[PDB]
């Protein structure tokens, strides 16, 4: 709305590697996340196809399409409730203390639903899981929602 | 201030005071930096060092300026004294969680956030509290060795 | 452990000493509804993750920023130098030093 | 340029300047090469070294010529710093295909063709990205060790 | 009374970690002990609740409440008789010599009545019990009343 945030246009100049002021359709998922929006990858996929837009063939972009797609994704930020994120992992391990065994969270984050690479899974556990093999998800989900 | 530490500051004062008159001026600062390899040392860095004093940098003005910045400076033998009391059986570097709990639970200077900054350049072993000794080295003489 | 995954009704079944018990076609119906309900629940929980996942990649990419350069330029030097008289000289000579 | 690297170039300047007057002339180049075993060193090689300078080779002209050829020169401790961040679990030499993908996909300086030239004298292990450390040695001091 | 002991106010500045001159209600038990008063933890608990003060929710303090609570606890110091402390442990072990077997005093101090952690029990036996496994409580209660 501007509140006209012109820093979204300045961040589009940091993600366009050619400097022509266009951003390919394959970068739009990760740049919506870098502007403070977490649409799921199936949602980013649907919307695209919904608009008869094929992410399979070469794509370019213009700021005039990327701005309204970020504004259509911005209504879905009401789905980011931290009660359900901590209660999900509280149902994932027994006893009254928030600890996932290391390999349980790593294999679930790579193979269940939207596949996260094991390189990204190791980069998200690095520092929050110590050598006991127990990830405290009270501080883990706190630090994941700090970015 | 022990007397050998004051003699080390007298030797550093003589190496920066290349005119040997007893007062480090801005030309001495620039010519000591150029002899260490700093060909691009700006005049604003030399002016910020002189702006920390109220007068000319003679030996007692350099000692009082270093005294007021190093009001908790501890020699390596007294830091290893305290770490030998924390590991009273000798040899072993003490656990990471033991130093985090004992810093916090004894004193306010050992609060956590500060403990994350301790782990942050004082690497793992040092941060963790397992090694020992490298942290005493870098507290008496900074930067990576 | 397996049933851990899937956007399936975690109700409709039941385990026991030699086997699992499963509904159809009602319980079958139940589950289905359930299934959709996790895509929701799930699909949404996936996203953030996905999101978040890459959000850490940027923090790494960025860190890396310079360490590369350092590596980048640093190599190039050598490729140029290693063929230079003066540098070979320094090389054979670099040892006699102390 | 760190100061110990500049002191290494001052020691190499003194070993090639055998007249000890502060300027390496063509006779110093020829007599340093003859003392290393080069009895057949042509005058055209000495003239090509002097043709890289605009004036006589004093210590600051030798430092500026080496600076302009070594604009990406990295000491062994900072190359091992970056390789310890690429292998953050320690000890293991990193895979060949991981260094080829990460050089290309991050930067244009890591493009492939250049990666074939990296494997080409930096042997297999080095090229592959498995060993580590020998490449830091030969980037700070060339030729096979 | 002042005898106006202004060192109680100087000790409140050593226990307040924020420097705002307030001490939370959870610290008041241990700071009454550090000023030379030994109220039992149930007594510290009762008094609190007695005054419709909940130690379950966030608390702050002011010196103007902590001073009269220390003066209400100071009348109860007439309960600290050392005859009954040494006679308690003299009825706890047979024969005419004051020695408790190590684990008898450690398990009784952790599980009987007001639960003392086993970390604090080990810190109170450290030095007075040697490797014979026999705690001489004549010197043990002497050193416990030296602080």
């Amino acid at each position: 709305s501007k509140a006209a945030a012109d820093d979204f246009k300045e961040a589009f100049l940091l993600f366009d590697r050619t400097g022509d002021a266009k951003i390919t359709a394959s970068q739009v998922g990760d740049i919506a996340r870098a502007l403070g929006q977490n649409p799921t990858n199936a949602e980013i996929n649907k919307i695209l196809g919904n608009p008869s837009k094929e992410e399979m063939n070469a794509a370019a972009i213009t700021f005039e399409e990327f701005l309204p797609m970020l504004q259509a994704a911005a209504n879905n930020k009401d789905q980011g409730t931290f009660e359900d994120f901590v209660e999900g992992l509280r149902v994932f391990d027994k006893e009254g203390n928030g600890t996932v065994m290391g390999a349980e969270l790593r294999h679930v984050l790579a193979t269940l639903g939207e596949k996260m690479t094991e390189e990204e899974v190791e980069e998200l556990m690095k520092g929050q899981e110590d050598s006991n093999g127990c990830i405290n998800y009270e501080a883990f989900v706190k630090h994941i929602m700090s970015v | 201030f022990d007397e050998t530490e004051i003699e080390d500051f007298k030797e550093a004062f003589t190496v920066i005071d290349q005119n040997a008159d007893g007062i480090i001026d801005k030309d001495d600062l620039r010519e000591t930096f150029a002899a260490m390899g700093r060909l691009n040392v700006k005049n604003e860095e030399l002016d910020a060092m002189i702006k920390e004093a109220s007068g000319p940098i003679n030996f007692t003005v350099f000692l009082t300026m270093f005294g007021e910045k190093l009001k908790g400076a501890d020699p390596e033998d007294v830091i290893m004294g305290a770490f030998k009391v924390l590991d009273p059986d000798g040899k072993g570097s003490i656990k990471k969680s033991f130093l985090e709990e004992l810093l916090t639970t004894g004193g306010g200077r050992f609060t956590p956030e500060e403990i994350k900054n301790m782990w942050a350049a004082f690497p793992p072993d040092v941060a963790g509290n397992v090694d020992y000794k490298n942290i005493c080295y870098v507290i008496t003489h900074g930067e990576d060795a | 452990k397996l049933l851990g995954g899937g956007d399936v009704d975690h109700t409709q079944y039941a385990f026991g000493h030699t086997k699992v018990f499963f509904k159809a076609g009602l319980l079958g119906l139940l589950e289905e509804m359930r299934d959709d309900k996790l895509a929701e629940i799930i699909t949404a929980t996936q996203a953030r993750c996905r999101g978040f996942l890459m959000r850490v990649e940027y923090r790494a990419m960025v860190e890396r920023r310079e360490s590369i350069f350092c590596i980048q330029y640093n190599v190039r030097s050598f490729m140029n130098v290693k063929h230079w008289p003066w540098m070979k000289l320094f090389f054979k000579i670099k040892p006699l030093l102390k």
